[PDB]
């Protein structure tokens, strides 16, 4: 939703110190400079004027963007790394397993049986969860991107199957 | 499945047409900027300004995560142009003009001073390498009928 | 040629009276034996064209195209019963009849001896294609497609008819053998210039040349798959074949008026290729790629160099095979998704590995990966053009570059990515389409092994 | 062998005989002997088997003779019969000349490979032969177009003859 | 410990 | 800011569903059941030559692997392509062509038997 | 006519066999990677022997085994040439592959389609063979684009990785640009020289191949990642580490320079091409080494080192050093593939972590890979009496004692210094210094395949240079007595770069603040070359294609110029024809007017 | 780079230009010399097909070296004395080349002397 | 300070240095809230169709066909031959035409005046 000032400075601290990690490289340098920058941040939390605080944020973001690392570190699996989206070529949609030939199905029999009972869960949950999201829908159009809960017992929470049956982190 | 209203029409003229195209493109009146009417087409289509598919949130639950695209959301006239694979509109930490000048003056520097370098080649203070039998004329493309011109080399 | 004509004609009663279930099987198998019989026609004398009769003859240019059509005929039959399953038996039988009449007209065209008979059957191919495009089409501008296609073809066809009858009155006969053996030099008269234009522009309309090429992105994109492949694979070759026949009595004038059209193709093959890059539909991309390849063939024709003619013929054959295969693959994906924008269904390489392959070497042959007949046909034309003029190379050198880009681009954006989660109708690969792409691909490499056959009459 | 030294010249095959005076004996020797023993001998004996099988029944074939026919220069203006005769004769002569230049190209490439680094020194004898072959092939068959014919070749030949006749007449008074 | 393998139906 | 109980209830409900689905992802003792297959007697003999656990037998099992490799991968080529070369390729002119070996002075040629004549004295320089 | 020709052919047919078995499904898909490993090792054993009788005598034959085409003057035939280049490239090539893909069989152990990967290395090696053993430019072209699309597929091995596909497309585009010069060269040779085999071209003595030489230079620049078309190798780095250790390591990046030294008999004629090669190689060395100076990773850094090596490689071809360059490609294979799969090993140990700022203190943590890395640098930087130097010193000597340009040799020396800079930089990051890797300690080496594969190249990089250098006959007159100051220049520039990089690694130690230098960023952005050149010209091309080429011309001007204008004319005036009011009076009035209009107004009467 | 500096930075005519030099006849200036003899002969020269670059006045040691080495297998470490002989003989011819360089250099100094010493008459 | 990166054509102004997110206003946050509202609706019914067990085939996307129809159909009906449109047509479609014709013709005639005068290489050009 809206970006409050505390959020805009939390992101600022995250970016600044991760870029400082990319800069100083060595862990002792990073520790010293990170504590020093922590002080440089928390020293002037008491900016009463929100306009003045946003102006200080202007200066902080300006100088950080001028001095941000020309090659900031990003871990591989995370967005930007070397392992980013490298496992997409292995994950396959779950509904494909309704396509397997009866020989292919019987060669993995009990997993297909538990998929059958999970499918039964999906069928028995669909109408319950749609009426559930209907009764607690924001009147006249959904208001927030949030997702409605299973307040009652046994109802599968609305819009659950794809998150639950999402391709695993490591399909392989 | 889809009737006329979704099908893009002519360039909107009155603000009522602007609003009509706004909810035709499932978006508010402010977000709807009709394409500049200049006879090139589009018209009713909404202008998405420049940004490529690399500036979207990489953590949002995009309905089409391959290009970080949301269901039913309007998409750019140059959406295939500004895609993750193709050209990017994400900001670059170095300023565009100064990096352009750096590269230009860079390649210009090597071509320039190589011009003046190669008119002053570095050669060792060694003599001309003499070769036997009229500087290898007959062996290397030498006509035997014509007399090989004397290239006899004296001892030095 | 009646050992191929009579069975093709008699193929019509078989389908027209076969049972409600046997039409597809019978047509497919008997068209396969027809292709087998026409495989003989690859028997070619050293320099003399095989003159079966007065009205029918063949040489090293007509025979490969004829074999291509006859071998193709089972391929539309195999590609059609997917989108033709839910139809009345009589309507299916007529669709088959349109296909057989098309193949028959193409055979008489390629084996025709008099230029007037060649014109008759050449244009007569319009009607079955018109019915196929219009009635059985699925998209909107199919009705507009038929009008555009017919009128573009005819606007060039009629002046060609006037020129041919004038030639008959003046020279004496329209027979190819006579007009070649009794050929006479052409004076640079402006009436002769208009005669050359009339004899050239019909085939160049069906080539197509850049500018007046709008009938393909509005016709191949809309026709049913069978019509699309029979159009791109062979009907495009009609203009090239006719030009190769007609430049015998169109010299030495051609060169002076070769300058406008040649570069019109040379420059055009760039724009079409660029148009391929910024496409949204698969079928339109394949159509524009076909336009660019046919423009390269145009350049080969107007160079009028032996090497240019051989490379031209090789490019026609290879492009026919590759375009037919690419259209078939696009139809498979579109039917699986019931849409044609090449963004709706991406990342299907994992789901359909055999389709992923079929697309891979379809693109590779379209990209002209050596030593495929596509690459050798392209390179022969490139060398001939360079001999004619050096600068051509950079334009040529640009083309495959841009071609290569889009030659892989769709493969990147349709299978080499992440699947779309909301779609689930992509089922297991029906072995019909996989087999169909097999019958598309294996003859391509087989002809690559022995390209002396598709090399044309100049070899 | 299957080719005459008249149709495919071959420089005499001369090989040196090194003396491995070093105590270390060259290994390539043992490689030649083992390759001869377990590869050359079995392929040779299988070849003998299939060669005697071939000699059991050797059907015969000959060359295709071609009786000469009057040339296009003798052929009358617009006489389709003799025109066809001369055109086919000239087409086969063009084919035979193409194979002539092909043979010369093969011979001279062979020359280059025999002489190795000394190709420039020891290939000029056939280099000039291929040079004249190609030079006269250009004025005999080249530049005739895709629709080359006997009449077009005769026209080019005639044009060359008028050019040379006029040049020699004007130059030598 | 071996998890499930979700693959396209390769029988056809 | 924010893990609210309204959103919690969703989160660990989806948790227990996702976890049970992942337990389901785990296969079972019969998984993977493999349809019956014929096995040729030669590899029965070879796996019995592999079961005994002896060192020499394992070594000769792998050297017979290497031996069948040699016969069917590196011996049949020197069969077929030599058959192709010496009787088909080499039988035609200029298909195989070899440069004359570098013949130095003081070298004997096999056919002629003559030793290439020696050269005059070397300048007898010494460092 | 002795075994040479026969086993030289077996040396490729035997490795063609595995793909046939893979496509026939007869192969055991489980142990198939071992199958390709064993096929390649057997190929290497079959490959030493051709080197053997080439060494004993010098046998160099050419085989025209099969005749393909005869276009009435060009008898196109499948032919091969056995010469020093191909004859000695085959064994080292197959040895390098047999090492790195066994390293893969260890490292590559989680991809379900490992079978297709091991097939893919094979296909790459097949196209490499008929590239290097080519006898006509057509076979060279076949290999040229086979390695191209093969690296295309292999880079995008993780085809779900969008950046991998982008990198593959960018790699492909560059040698598509390059092969334009290839096609120009074949066209010129077929037209002017009427030749398509190397024998006939060199035999013809075409001492004016200006445009052909420029075309070959452009093709080599595209394939060898020279300037203007370099950054596709760093993009190609996106693929698997074994892919980088076979294709990108030193095999298909030297395909262009292999094409160059194959055409060296005709290369010497046009000195301007020599000068242009000097320019391209020297500036590539400088740019790529300078990028690797400040770059923060392990893979792309060795990529930039690679591209610098290819720069200085055909620099020597610039001074007509063909056989010295082709000796140096072997060291380029050895030590670069070495530190490549050593880099793969460190990535594998640290749960696939690549950036230098996330490992440290691994010297004692793993001594085998530490030794492999510092010996890889010990060969790459070319200290005396080991495989590595057996070219570079002479290479440096070649540029010092020759007719060259000031910048041409300046970039050679400065690029050697830069190479040593990150050579010690990487050892300071990974194995030296303090641990910078995640707390979970999984650094491991205990795998027979990995240790065996690295130790094969260990012995290679310690003695192969000596073997070949002392063996091969002198193909270039060695340069005798000469001023001593440029003899030893190569070593002390490497060591002063070493010392400067030592104190600069110590700059990361001392607590003083590190200011952002614009030159550090400049080298970090790869000289801004992928920043804008991968953005701006592509933007122009694609935007012009869509908004104008596909829209302004086709759907707007082409419709308006012919179909729509005629349709509108007929539409407009058929209305004025067919909208008559139908009254009898006006119809008969028109008949009346036509009467005297036909009578004498047009004078139809006379 | 010494002579390079004296030519580029200083007087170009002072140092020998690498192409034309020597610009004076060998017999002139230098005491009457003798045409450098050929130990190697043309027939032996092309009998081993040495490359044109390795086809110098010194090639006799190289042809002897290859005669020994082709007879010396697998020992690649042998024939060291003959290659050392070729190195010393290459050094001798390189000394001859720099002797030509310094001959042109000193005769160029002498030329400068003859030019301006005679020109001082004005 | 180090002067700010001015936004480029191929790289917009950084999201960190956007003045709007700094000098926010009540109407700005309002204009940023209802977009979230309609986007929430758009994610909602998409999820309902996407999580419907009986969902078969494709969830037809109106926006995709809107884009395709705009870039395939509307281009000509919405086209008016403005002076700028005709200018661009002349410069692109027919502009480089004379350029290529001129350069090609110049090479052709320059070479032609080299064969028939004998000033070109023809020794080994028997294939063309
Ligand atoms: C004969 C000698 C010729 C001159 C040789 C000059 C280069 C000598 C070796 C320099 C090695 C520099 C080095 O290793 O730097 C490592 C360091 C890595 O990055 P980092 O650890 O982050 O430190 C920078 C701040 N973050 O990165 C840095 O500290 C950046 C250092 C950049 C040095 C650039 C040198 C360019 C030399 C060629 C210029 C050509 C101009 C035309
Ligand atoms: C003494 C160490 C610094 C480097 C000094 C220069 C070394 C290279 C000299 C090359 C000279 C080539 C031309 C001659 O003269």
């Amino acid at each position: 939703a809206y970006l409050t000032h505390q959020q805009k400075v939390l992101r600022l601290y995250k970016r600044a110190l991760r870029h400082l990690e990319s800069w100083c490289v060595h862990r002792d340098k990073y520790r010293y400079f990170a504590c020093l920058m922590r002080a440089r941040f928390d020293e002037h939390k008491n900016e009463k004027d929100m306009v003045k605080a946003t102006q200080l944020l202007r200066q902080a973001e300006e100088e950080f963007w001028y001095g941000q690392h020309p090659q900031p570190y990003i871990f591989p699996e995370s967005p930007g790394g070397t392992s980013y989206e490298r496992y997409e070529c292995y994950k396959v949609p779950e509904w494909c397993l309704d396509d397997w030939h009866p020989s292919e199905k019987a060669m993995y029999p009990d997993y297909f049986a538990k998929r059958e009972q999970w499918k039964r869960l999906r069928r028995e949950s669909w109408e319950r969860e749609v009426k559930q999201l209907q009764e607690e829908t924001p009147p006249g159009g959904p208001r927030t991107e949030a997702l409605p809960p299973a307040r009652k017992e046994g109802d599968l929470p609305p819009l659950w199957w794809h998150i639950v049956t999402r391709p695993r982190e490591r399909p392989m | 499945h889809v009737t006329k209203d979704m099908f893009p029409g002519p360039y909107p003229k009155t603000p009522e047409e602007r609003a009509a195209a706004a909810k035709k493109y499932n978006m508010r009146v402010e977000d709807y900027e009709p394409y500049p009417d200049d006879g090139m087409g589009y018209g009713d289509y909404p202008k998405l300004p420049d940004r490529s598919q690399q500036e979207r949130d990489p953590w949002y639950d995009w309905d089409h995560p391959d290009l970080r695209l949301n269901w039913g959301e309007p998409i750019h006239w140059d959406l295939d142009m500004y895609i993750r694979n193709r050209v990017d509109t994400s900001p670059t930490p170095v300023s565009w003009n100064t990096m352009c000048k750096h590269l230009s003056g860079f390649v210009a520097f090597m071509l320039f001073m190589f011009w003046v370098g190669e008119i002053y080649p570095s050669y060792q203070p060694v003599g001309p390498k003499q070769y036997p039998y009229n500087d290898l004329y007959l062996e290397r493309g030498g006509d035997p009928t014509k007399e090989p011109e004397p290239v006899v080399h004296y001892e030095i | 040629m009646l050992k191929i004509i009579i069975p093709t004609t008699m193929l019509l009663p078989m389908t027209w009276m076969s049972k409600h279930n046997m039409i597809w099987i019978n047509a497919t198998v008997h068209s396969l034996l027809i292709s087998l019989i026409s495989l003989s026609l690859l028997n070619q004398l050293g320099e003399n064209s095989l003159n079966f009769s007065l009205t029918f003859f063949s040489d090293s240019l007509s025979a490969p195209l004829l074999v291509l059509t006859t071998w193709l005929l089972p391929l539309m039959l195999m590609a059609s019963q997917s989108h033709l399953s839910k139809e009345t038996t009589t309507r299916k039988k007529l669709y088959i009849t349109m296909l057989i009449l098309l193949q028959l007209f193409l055979i008489m065209t390629f084996t025709a001896t008099e230029l007037i008979l060649f014109y008759i059957l050449f244009e007569a191919t319009l009607v079955p294609t018109l019915i196929i495009i219009t009635r059985w089409g699925n998209q909107t501008e199919r009705l507009n497609a038929g009008l555009y296609f017919l009128f573009y073809t005819l606007a060039g066809s009629l002046p060609l008819l006037v020129a041919l009858v004038y030639i008959q009155n003046t020279t004496g006969s329209l027979n190819f053998l006579i007009i070649h053996y009794w050929s006479h030099p052409l004076s640079n008269s402006w009436s002769n210039i208009f005669m050359w234009l009339a004899c050239i522009m019909a085939f160049m309309v069906k080539m197509p040349l850049y500018g007046l090429h709008l009938w393909l992105p509005k016709a191949h994109v809309e026709a049913p798959i069978a019509g699309s492949m029979v159009l791109a694979a062979v009907l495009l070759k009609l203009g090239g074949y006719g030009m190769m026949r007609i430049t015998t009595i169109l010299n030495p004038l051609t060169n002076y008026m070769a300058y406008p059209f040649l570069m019109l193709s040379m420059w055009g093959m760039i724009m079409t290729s660029s148009i391929c890059l910024r496409q949204t539909d698969l079928k339109s991309l394949i159509a524009y790629s076909s336009v660019s390849h046919m423009a390269l063939v145009i350049v080969a024709i107007m160079i009028q160099t032996p090497w240019s003619f051989m490379g031209a013929t090789a490019l026609m054959i290879a492009h026919g095979l590759t375009s037919s295969m690419l259209f078939c693959l696009a139809n498979t994906n579109y039917e699986r998704v019931h849409s044609r924008t090449m963004i709706l269904a991406r990342g299907l390489q994992t789901l359909l590995p055999l389709m992923a392959t079929w697309w891979l070497m379809a693109s590779l042959t379209n990209l002209a990966l050596p030593p495929s007949i596509n690459l050798i046909g392209e390179l022969f034309i490139i060398t001939a053009s360079f001999s004619w003029s050096n600068i051509t190379i950079i334009l040529m050198g640009m083309n495959m570059m841009i071609t290569a880009l889009y030659s892989l681009y769709m493969l990147i954006t349709t299978q080499r990515g992440k699947y779309t989660h909301h779609i689930n109708n992509i089922k297991a690969s029906f072995t019909r389409e996989n087999a169909l792409m097999a019958l598309h691909i294996l003859p391509l490499l087989l002809l690559t092994l022995n390209p002396k056959m598709i090399l044309g009459p100049l070899y | 062998d299957s080719w005459d030294k008249d149709v495919y010249p071959e420089p005499p095959r001369r090989t040196p005989a090194p003396a491995p005076q070093t105590s270390l004996p060259n290994p390539v020797t043992y490689l030649t002997k083992i390759f001869d023993l377990l590869v050359d001998r079995p392929v040779t004996l299988a070849r003998e088997f299939i060669e005697q099988q071939h000699a059991k029944n050797r059907y015969y074939y000959y060359h295709r003779e071609f009786r000469r026919v009057p040339d296009i220069t003798e052929c009358e203006e617009k006489d389709i019969l003799c025109m066809f005769e001369a055109e086919m004769q000239w087409r086969r002569d063009y084919k035979v000349d193409q194979e002539i230049v092909n043979i010369i190209q093969e011979r001279l490439k062979a020359c280059q490979q025999r002489e190795g680094e000394s190709y420039r020194q020891n290939c000029a004898k056939e280099l000039e032969q291929f040079t004249q072959v190609s030079k006269a092939f250009q004025d005999r068959y080249s530049d005739l177009g895709a629709h080359y014919s006997a009449r077009k070749c005769l026209a080019k030949q005639k044009q060359r003859m008028l050019a040379e006749r006029k040049a020699a007449k004007e130059a030598a008074a | 410990k071996r998890l499930f393998i979700i693959k396209p139906s390769g029988f056809y | 800011s924010g893990y609210t109980p309204d959103e919690k209830l969703r989160l660990q409900q989806l948790r227990e569903l996702r976890r049970r689905w992942l337990k389901d992802q785990e296969l079972s003792p019969r998984e993977p059941v493999l349809p019956p297959r014929r096995v040729w007697p030669m590899e029965q003999f070879w796996n019995k030559f592999l079961q005994d656990g002896a060192p020499w037998k394992n070594v000769i099992y792998k050297t017979y692997r290497h031996s069948i490799f040699a016969v069917t991968h590196v011996l049949i080529p020197v069969w077929i392509i030599h058959y192709y070369l010496k009787y088909h390729v080499t039988a035609k002119p200029y298909t195989v062509v070899e440069r004359k070996p570098r013949i130095f002075p003081g070298d004997t040629i096999l056919e002629t038997g003559e030793v290439i004549p020696l050269m005059k004295e070397f300048p007898d320089q010494h460092h | 006519m002795n075994p040479f020709a026969s086993l030289t052919l077996t040396t490729l047919i035997i490795l063609t066999i595995p793909i046939m078995m893979s496509n026939s499904n007869i192969y055991k898909t489980n142990l198939y990677p071992n199958y390709v490993k064993t096929t390649v090792s057997y190929a290497f054993t079959l490959s030493l022997v051709p080197l053997l009788m080439f060494m004993h005598t010098g046998q160099e034959m050419i085989i025209s085994n099969w005749h393909w085409m005869t276009l009435q003057t060009v008898e196109l035939s499948l032919s091969f040439k056995m010469d020093y280049f191909s004859v000695m490239f085959i064994p080292v090539a197959l040895f390098v592959t047999w090492s790195i893909m066994e390293f893969s069989m260890w490292y590559m152990h989680s991809d379900p389609f490992i079978n297709r990967f091991f097939k893919y290395l094979v296909l790459f090696l097949i196209t490499m063979m008929i590239l290097v053993t080519a006898n006509n430019l057509f076979q060279l072209f076949i290999g040229w684009e086979g390695v191209g699309i093969m690296s295309f597929l292999l880079i995008g091995w993780w085809h779900g990785r969008t950046d991998a596909n982008t990198a593959a497309l960018q790699a492909i585009l560059y040698n598509r640009i390059g092969d334009i010069g290839f096609v120009l060269s074949m066209a010129w040779f077929l037209t002017h020289s009427n030749a398509w085999d190397l024998q006939q071209i060199f035999m013809l003595n075409n001492e004016c191949p200006n445009m052909p030489l420029i075309g070959l230079l452009l093709a080599a620049a595209g394939k060898s990642a020279q300037f203007g078309l370099h950054p596709w190798l760093p993009s190609a780095m996106e693929g698997p580490t074994p892919v980088s250790a076979l294709l990108h390591s030193s095999t298909m990046v030297v395909a262009g320079v292999f094409l160059l030294i194959r055409f060296y008999p005709l290369m010497e004629t046009n000195k301007l091409v020599q000068t242009m090669t000097l320019c391209l190689g020297a500036i590539t060395t400088l740019f790529t080494a300078l990028c690797a100076i400040t770059q923060n990773d392990i893979k792309k850094i060795v990529a930039f080192s690679t591209s610098s090596q290819l720069g200085l490689m055909m620099v020597t071809i610039g001074i007509n050093q063909p056989h010295l360059a082709f000796l140096h490609i072997c060291m380029h294979a050895f030590f670069k593939a070495m530190l490549f799969m050593c880099s793969g090993s460190i990535i594998h140990s640290l749960n696939d972590e690549q950036d230098i700022r996330k490992m440290g203190g691994l010297y004692k943590a793993m001594p085998f890979t530490t030794t492999a890395l510092i010996i890889g640098s010990l060969a790459l930087t070319g200290m005396p009496y080991l495989t590595g130097f057996y070219s570079k010193d002479l290479i440096i000597e070649a540029v010092n004692m020759s007719y060259t340009n000031a910048w041409a040799l300046l970039m050679t020396l400065i690029a050697t210094s830069l190479t040593a800079a990150y050579s010690t930089r990487i050892i300071f990051f990974a194995f030296l210094g303090k641990p910078r890797f995640p707390p979970l300690v999984l650094i491991n080496e205990n795998n027979p395949l990995l240790i065996n594969s690295i130790k094969r190249l260990l012995i290679g990089s310690i003695f192969a240079g000596f073997i070949i250098s002392n063996n091969i006959p002198p193909m270039t007159v060695p340069n005798t007595t000469m001023p001593l100051y440029m003899k030893m220049t190569a070593l002390i520039v490497t060591i002063m770069g070493f010392m400067l990089a030592l104190e600069l690694n110590n700059t990361t130690y001392y607590l003083k603040f590190k200011y952002p230098s614009q030159t550090y960023k400049f080298s970090n952005m790869l000289g801004y070359y992928p920043s804008i050149m991968h953005r701006l010209p592509t933007y122009h091309n694609l935007s012009m294609s869509q908004k104008s080429a596909s829209s302004l011309l086709d759907l707007i001007w082409l419709e308006t110029i012919l179909p729509k204008t005629t349709s509108f004319i007929q539409m407009k005036m058929s209305i004025m024809v067919s909208n008559q009011k139908g009254l009898i009076k006006l119809y008969f009035l028109s008949f009346l007017i036509t009467i005297m209009i036909s009578m004498t107004l047009f004078n139809y009467h006379e | 780079g010494a002579h390079l500096a004296r030519r580029y930075l200083g007087d170009a005519s002072k140092e020998p230009d690498p192409l034309r030099m020597p610009t004076f006849p060998p017999d002139y200036g230098f005491p009457e010399r003798k045409e450098r003899e050929m130990v190697a002969t043309q027939q032996e020269m092309n009998d081993a097909q040495l490359m044109l670059q390795q086809r110098d006045y010194c090639a006799h040691y190289l042809i002897q070296l290859l005669k020994c080495k082709r007879d010396s297998f697998p020992n690649f470490l042998a024939c060291k004395h003959e290659q050392h002989d070729w190195d010393y003989c290459e050094h001798l011819d390189y000394v001859k080349r720099m002797k030509e360089f310094e001959r042109e250099r000193r005769l160029l100094q002498r030329k400068k002397r003859r030019e301006q010493r005679e020109a001082e008459m004005a | 300070s180090f002067p700010k990166y001015k936004p480029s054509r191929l790289a917009t102004l950084p999201a960190t240095l956007d003045p709007a997110e700094y000098d926010i206003s009540p109407e700005t946050r309002k204009a940023q809230a209802e977009r979230l509202a309609i986007r929430s609706r758009l994610k909602r019914e998409y999820l309902l169709q996407y999580n419907d067990p009986n969902r078969l085939g494709v969830i037809e996307d109106p926006a995709l066909i809107r884009w395709t129809y705009a870039r395939s159909a509307n281009i000509y009906p919405n086209f008016r031959p403005t002076p700028k449109t005709s200018l661009l047509g002349a410069l692109f479609g027919i502009g480089p035409l004379f350029f290529w014709y001129y350069v090609f013709k110049t090479d052709r005639d320059k070479k032609e005046k080299l064969i028939q005068e004998g000033k070109l290489d023809q020794t080994f050009n028997i294939s063309y």
